[PDB]
RNA sequence: UAAUUGCGAUAACGAACGAGACCUUAACCUACUAAAUAGUGGUGCUAGCAUUUGCUGGUUAUCCACUUCUUAGAGGGACUA
RNA sequence: GACGGAGCCAGCGAGUCUAACCUUGGCCGAGAGGUCUUGGUAAUCUUGUGAAACUCCGUCGUGCUGGGGAUAGAGCAUUGUAAUUAUUGCUCUUCAACGAGGAAUUCCUAGUAAGCGCAAGUCAUCAGCUUGCGUUGAUUACGUCCCUGCCCUUUGUACACACC
């Protein structure tokens, strides 16, 4: 009786949407997905190599639903972290804009996000629809 | 205090003589009673106006109109 | 039981338990008594608390720490050393895990275990300093009950810290086994070892 | 129509604006259920008001909280106030004084002040030290 | 062991060179007329219960 | 009949206040809608520097503050009335700017 | 601590000296009285005047004072 | 006249008490806890009345409250220079009078619920209509106006309403509002004055002050009758309407007196505990019921209570 | 007493600077004035799911209403009641 | 506890006119950064400064180890007329002491200490610095004159550049 991604938990929903995007597979990932560190503030590549890009896609799709319009700068600021500069103190350094834009335009070529005026990217019709249906199946996953 | 920032005017002047320069510090505290704007007194004076007295018994009566 | 179902879930487990009795997470706050005298009115186990994180002002006046419930004091003493000065949400998880381990090791009430541990490791007789020209002496002096409770909690947490600095065992396990042995003093707790050395040095220096 | 009241809850920098209206009985923060806020162990801290007084007294109220400023603990301790003051304000404005009063007795019997906010504010930092009271280490030698 | 449960009546003064040891007048919770002075290390109010294992030292000012 | 915006600012609060009182007074005896003034956040110009002219002594710092107060009012008035407001209301220190749009 | 200074003491003594019948036993009424019959320039100072004036009123009702 | 149970719910000195003639089961209390609480009476051994509604909206202490006869319009005069008119149900402000330059002392509505009068600290009395038009401004008092009280005229709602007022320059003024001039002035008070009230028939004034003498004046013949020491600071004054008595809340307790003939009725003492003899809680407010069977007394320990007229034995 | 801060005593009396008072800031105001350069609610248009009312959103010339939160200005409040 | 994912929240402020500042958004690039535009003389735009510590789920595992990141080599960029005794930034590789610190000694009584980052200042570029700000937020006193000193009174003095 009324379902939303706000009404479903975050981690669970993100795992289930990552598993759905794994089961579909139409994401056309770039060739350098194993190379990258996802930020210059990292030092090791992501551990779960087979699904880190799809988890990033799930998180970005949820973010676009939650907000009005954001860009690659906002995504890099969010997915950045603390850079270990050695003996010097930590700083906040932005994430990898290349993989952020690759996952953004991959969600575009699926049809989940599109170009929003005054700049930006906003959630689509079928994108809001399929995020809401998988929010449903995560709500009624109870036995 | 802010009373010094309100009422006191200070001036500094360098005077050149045949020896080294002389420093004149002039400080003038204005009276409060002849001020035209702002407070008229220092924030310490509690000036109390005197009352007037009336006879108590008064022969209690009424007036007709 | 009369549950009221809304479109917001409000699950039945928290519904039933915390409508019936004002608990911990799921732990009864009644039927706990301080087994010994001289620590009542200070070991605050008469007013219940959901979660030890409270924004209560206790350091303003003189004995509001005595008015404070004891589990928050356990978290606040789990808090020390400069790596972890600030992370009392983390300290609350450690404490929840510790009391879970207490329940697994022994079926009795974990708050009763904490009370018994504090009671059995409060150092009854300390030793103070006297000028004493020459060897600069020490004289045995008894301990006020709030200082008993404070030194008890400090001994427990320092023992857990140093026994789980570089080990496989985690802070929750080390604190739980120290609390178990302090509840049953078996000459194995660092807290009761420091208590015993304090008592023997006091009875020597008196 | 829409018999609603607006209340607030503050901690150090968090402002939580609670809209409290007569409805079906739902309780939501930032468009999401209370059962989904993420301070992890402070899920019970939010429930504290709802629980203490009793779910019954909320079985006819819709409250929606919009939250700004301050870190996560500041966020949660503010919801607590709003879903308790909005409660106290609603029972003031619409129902019996004995009911509002006995809610006040329960709240002040158990309180982490709840209805009143904390007057503790971050004092300003002074020169000669990285902290507000602590000063730089001097050497003498 | 001769454990003794005392109960304060009065606070006399804060002795000790560094000023941390407080003098108290205590009774013993079985005789009303049996009262002595004690040195205490911690903070002490009126109406609290102290623990002694030895009750006849009768100490005085610390230097 | 033109809809314009008048924005005043200064550093001295009291003369800014009676400038604004004069403006709202004159608009109120010649009403246009009501347009009470809107009060912006005060801009605190903070400049911190050392007390010492040389580099000797205890390290004592000082913070000078300038306070910028800024208000705006909307008017929808004809030509000569816009004028007579803008040349009659004028005091030292308060800088007032008028914009057509 | 809360020791009151010569300004508030001297002022309150003058007020209770020359305004006894009009002045009351309540702080709120007494501070409205002080606001109306004294041209004091500070709000906190006025509150201090009224508080010490109320203290002297209670002591006068209790018994005769030397001041 | 025995205690019928104590009444709590406030955190300030209970400055004003009032009732409703149309609905005699209702009480309104205005106190120094910055709120006005309306209560429904029950008649219980202890809790004589239960609070049913609490009204807020002031930024300072409220001093006076006045009701219309049936109990639908309620005015309050509060020391944030505010007058405000509530209803009784659902608690919303019908209107707010502002315009007074200082604290407001007393408000009164006429018998036909059309004329509202407010005397206040800026040495003046505003008279307003119901909607919020300042009908007139009246001066004359060189000092604090203590209180105002309306006086209704003869039957069939004759084309005049009278008013009386007391001000702290030893002055009492009786005015008529048909074309706004002065008609009577009363002198004779030894000291400060705080409280007067007017007869239910509308021709007697009783007035009272600091040192315990009560004067009574008559407007029909415009003459003074007498004066009567209470030996203490009298605070509040009330008329027992049908039975025609004089209740006076004073600094030690209650003094209720009789008019026909001149005899003291009762020096009413409340039992207290825990207080020394030098800190006895005095009186603040009195009110009589619609038919005057009950006087409610509000006291400085945030406590109202009630004593009902009953045969002495 | 934080304080030659006061009570008092008194060959001293009456004063002055300093302290305090003062000023700024942080706290309270569902009391005033307001405000698409801060918001909120409703109304239109529109998107999902549920559809049975609803829930989550978006929307500048869609207006309307308000100032609780945000800003200020004028005040109030604590004076150890 | 390190790492890897996700969750995800501040406040103080600064910013271009005859200049070229803060930069959104789109695209290229592993990254740093580059390019095409846009908004802002500023409660409007940068900016909800989506900060970090934290929270959750996972990898590791008492191993100087995935702790630690000094010292080195190679390359790619930016600022600048000019970077060679590396301006800085990024990438890969090298992976040292350090296993909680002796005599001593500093600061601190509540939103304080401590942890955590951010803004501004100097600034073409360069923070491990300072000045402010917010986030998370303990313990232990509520005293004493023992050490170090301070104020008042009395007292002694062969001191007055005054106990050096
Ligand atoms: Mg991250
Ligand atoms: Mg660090
Ligand atoms: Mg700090
Ligand atoms: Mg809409
Ligand atoms: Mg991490
Ligand atoms: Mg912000
Ligand atoms: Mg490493
Ligand atoms: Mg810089
Ligand atoms: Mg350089
Ligand atoms: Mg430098
Ligand atoms: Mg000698
Ligand atoms: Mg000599
Ligand atoms: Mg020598």
């Amino acid at each position: 009786p009324g379902v939303s991604v706000r009404d479903v938990a975050a981690q669970d929903f993100i795992n289930a949407y990552a598993s759905f995007l794994q089961r579909q597979g139409k994401l056309e990932v770039p060739g350098y997905v194993d190379i990258v560190k996802t930020s210059s503030g990292n030092e090791m590549p992501p551990q779960d190599a087979e699904g880190w890009f799809y988890k990033r896609a799930a998180s970005v799709a949820r973010h676009i639903y939650m907000r009005k319009q954001v860009g690659v700068g906002k995504l890099n600021k969010l997915y950045g972290g603390a850079k270990s500069r050695g003996v010097r103190p930590y700083k906040h350094i932005d994430a990898s804009g290349s993989i952020n834009r690759k996952v953004l335009q991959a969600l575009e070529k699926i049809g989940i996000v599109e170009i929003s005026p005054k700049g930006g990217r906003r959630i689509s019709e079928n994108g809001q629809r399929d995020l809401d249906r998988i929010a449903a199946q995560t709500l009624e996953e109870d036995e | 205090g802010q009373p010094v920032n309100d009422f006191i005017d200070t001036a500094t002047r360098h005077v050149l003589m045949r020896q080294g320069v002389l420093g004149i510090k002039v400080k003038i505290m204005r009276d409060p009673a002849k001020s035209r704007t702002g407070p008229k007194a220092l924030p310490d004076a509690v000036t109390i106006i005197e009352p007037k007295e009336e006879e108590p018994i008064l022969a209690p009566s009424v007036k007709d109109y | 039981f009369t549950p009221v179902v809304l479109a917001t879930p409000i699950p039945e487990e928290v519904q039933q338990a915390q409508t019936e009795i004002k608990l911990f997470n799921k732990w009864s706050f009644e039927e706990v008594e301080v087994k010994d005298a001289s620590l009542v009115d200070y070991v605050q186990v008469r007013q219940p608390i959901f979660v030890a994180h409270t924004a209560g002002r206790y350091a303003n006046k003189r004995f509001r720490k005595a008015q404070c419930p004891i589990i928050e004091r356990l978290t606040n003493s789990l808090m020390m050393n400069g790596r972890n000065n600030g992370k009392k949400l983390k300290a609350v998880r450690i404490i929840k895990h510790t009391l879970d381990i207490i329940n697994v090791l022994t079926d009795q009430n974990p708050i009763q275990v904490v009370v018994d541990a504090i009671t059995n490791t409060g150092p009854r007789e300390d030793t103070t300093r006297v000028g004493g020209g020459g060897a600069a002496r020490r004289q045995a002096v008894d301990v006020s009950p709030l200082r008993r409770v404070n030194q008890a909690i400090a001994l427990l947490t320092i023992g857990a810290r140093e026994a789980a600095f570089r080990n496989i065992k985690t802070i929750a396990e080390t604190l739980a086994e120290e609390l178990i042995n302090a509840a049953k003093g078996s000459s194995t707790s660092y807290a009761i070892k420091k208590k015993d050395e304090l008592e023997r040095v006091a009875k020597s220096n008196r | 129509a829409v018999p609603s009241v607006q209340t607030f809850g503050k901690k150090k920098s968090a402002t939580a604006v609670a809209h409290v209206k007569a409805g079906k009985g739902l309780i939501k923060v930032n468009g999401s259920p209370i059962t989904l806020v993420e301070p992890e162990i402070l899920r019970f801290k939010v429930y504290e008001p709802l629980l203490l007084v009793g779910l019954d007294k909320f079985s006819n109220i819709d409250i929606r909280v919009r939250v700004t400023g301050g870190g996560h603990v500041s966020q949660v301790y503010a919801i607590r106030q709003a879903i308790a003051k909005g409660l106290v304000a609603y029972h003031q404005k619409y129902v019996d004084e004995q009911s509002k009063n006995e809610l006040k007795k329960a709240f002040t019997s158990y309180d982490r002040t709840l209805l009143i906010a904390d007057s503790r504010r971050p004092e300003p930092k002074k020169f000669g030290g990285k902290g507000a009271r602590s000063r730089f280490q001097k050497s003498y030698r | 062991t001769p454990v003794t449960l005392a109960k304060v009546i009065k606070v006399l003064g804060r002795t000790g060179s560094r000023g941390g040891v407080t003098q108290v007048r205590v009774e013993f919770l079985e005789d009303t007329s049996r009262t002595i002075v004690r040195n205490v290390k911690g903070p002490v109010r009126e109406n609290d219960i102290l623990v002694l294992m030895e009750s006849e030292r009768e100490a005085r000012r610390l230097r | 009949i033109i809809k314009i915006r008048i924005t005043l600012t200064s550093t001295k609060v009291k003369q800014l206040e009676n400038v604004s009182s004069n403006i709202v007074k004159n608009a109120e005896q010649h009403n246009l809608v009501k347009k009470g003034p809107v009060r912006l956040p005060t801009k605190v110009l903070k400049i911190s520097t050392r007390k010492t002219p040389n580099g000797e002594g205890s390290k004592t710092w000082e913070t000078y503050e300038m306070r910028i107060h800024k208000r705006y009012i909307d008017l929808e008035a004809p030509v000569q009335i816009v004028k007579r407001i803008t040349q009659i209301t004028i005091e030292p220190g308060v800088d007032v700017e008028v914009v057509v749009a | 601590g809360r020791v009151r200074t010569k300004t508030v003491k001297r002022a309150s003594k003058a007020l209770i000296e020359r305004y006894y019948p009009k002045l009351t036993l309540d702080f709120q009424t007494n501070k409205r009285l002080c606001d109306e019959i004294a041209t004091i320039q500070s709000k906190r100072l006025r509150n201090k005047i009224a508080g010490y004036t109320t203290h002297l009123m209670k002591r006068i009702q209790k018994g005769p004072v030397r001041g | 006249l025995v205690l019928r149970g104590t009444l709590e719910g406030h955190n300030g000195w209970v400055t004003s008490l009032a009732t409703s003639a149309g609905q005699p089961n209702l009480l309104l209390s205005a106190s120094r806890d910055k709120t006005l609480i309306s209560w429904k009476l029950t008649g219980d051994d202890q809790k004589f009345g239960v609070p049913v509604r609490s009204f807020k909206g002031h930024s300072h202490i409220v001093q006076d409250c006045t009701l219309t006869a049936d109990g639908a319009y309620a005015l309050s005069a509060s020391w944030d220079k505010t007058l405000r008119l509530w209803d009784v149900a659902t608690g919303e402000t019908y209107q707010r009078f502002v315009g007074h330059k200082s604290d407001v002392m007393s408000v009164d509505i006429d018998k036909k619920a059309s004329m509202i009068i407010s005397g206040s600290r800026d040495k003046t009395i505003k008279v307003w209509t119901i909607k919020g038009q300042c009908l007139a401004t009246l001066l004359g008092h060189n000092d604090w106006v203590s209180q105002v009280r309306v006086v209704p005229n003869e039957k069939a709602d004759d084309d005049s309403v009278t008013i009386i007022s007391a001000g702290n320059d030893k002055m009492v003024k009786a005015w008529n509002l048909n074309q706004f001039q002065i008609e009577a002035d009363f002198i004779g008070h030894n000291s400060n004055i705080n409280t007067l009230t007017a007869s239910p028939d509308g021709t007697l004034i009783a007035s009272a002050g600091k040192d315990g003498e009560i004067m009574l004046w008559n407007l029909a013949a415009k003459k003074a009758m007498y004066t009567l020491s209470a030996q203490d600071e009298v605070f509040s004054l009330a008329f027992s309407p049908n039975r025609y008595w004089l209740a006076a809340a004073t600094a030690t307790g209650i003094k209720v007196f009789s008019l026909d003939p001149q005899y003291l009725v009762d020096d009413l003492r409340p039992e207290f505990a825990g207080y020394s003899k030098a800190a006895e809680p005095h009186a603040v407010s009195l009110a009589w019921s619609a038919d005057g069977q009950t006087l409610f007394a509000g006291y400085t320990d945030n406590v109202i209570r009630v004593w009902q007229v009953m045969t002495a034995n």
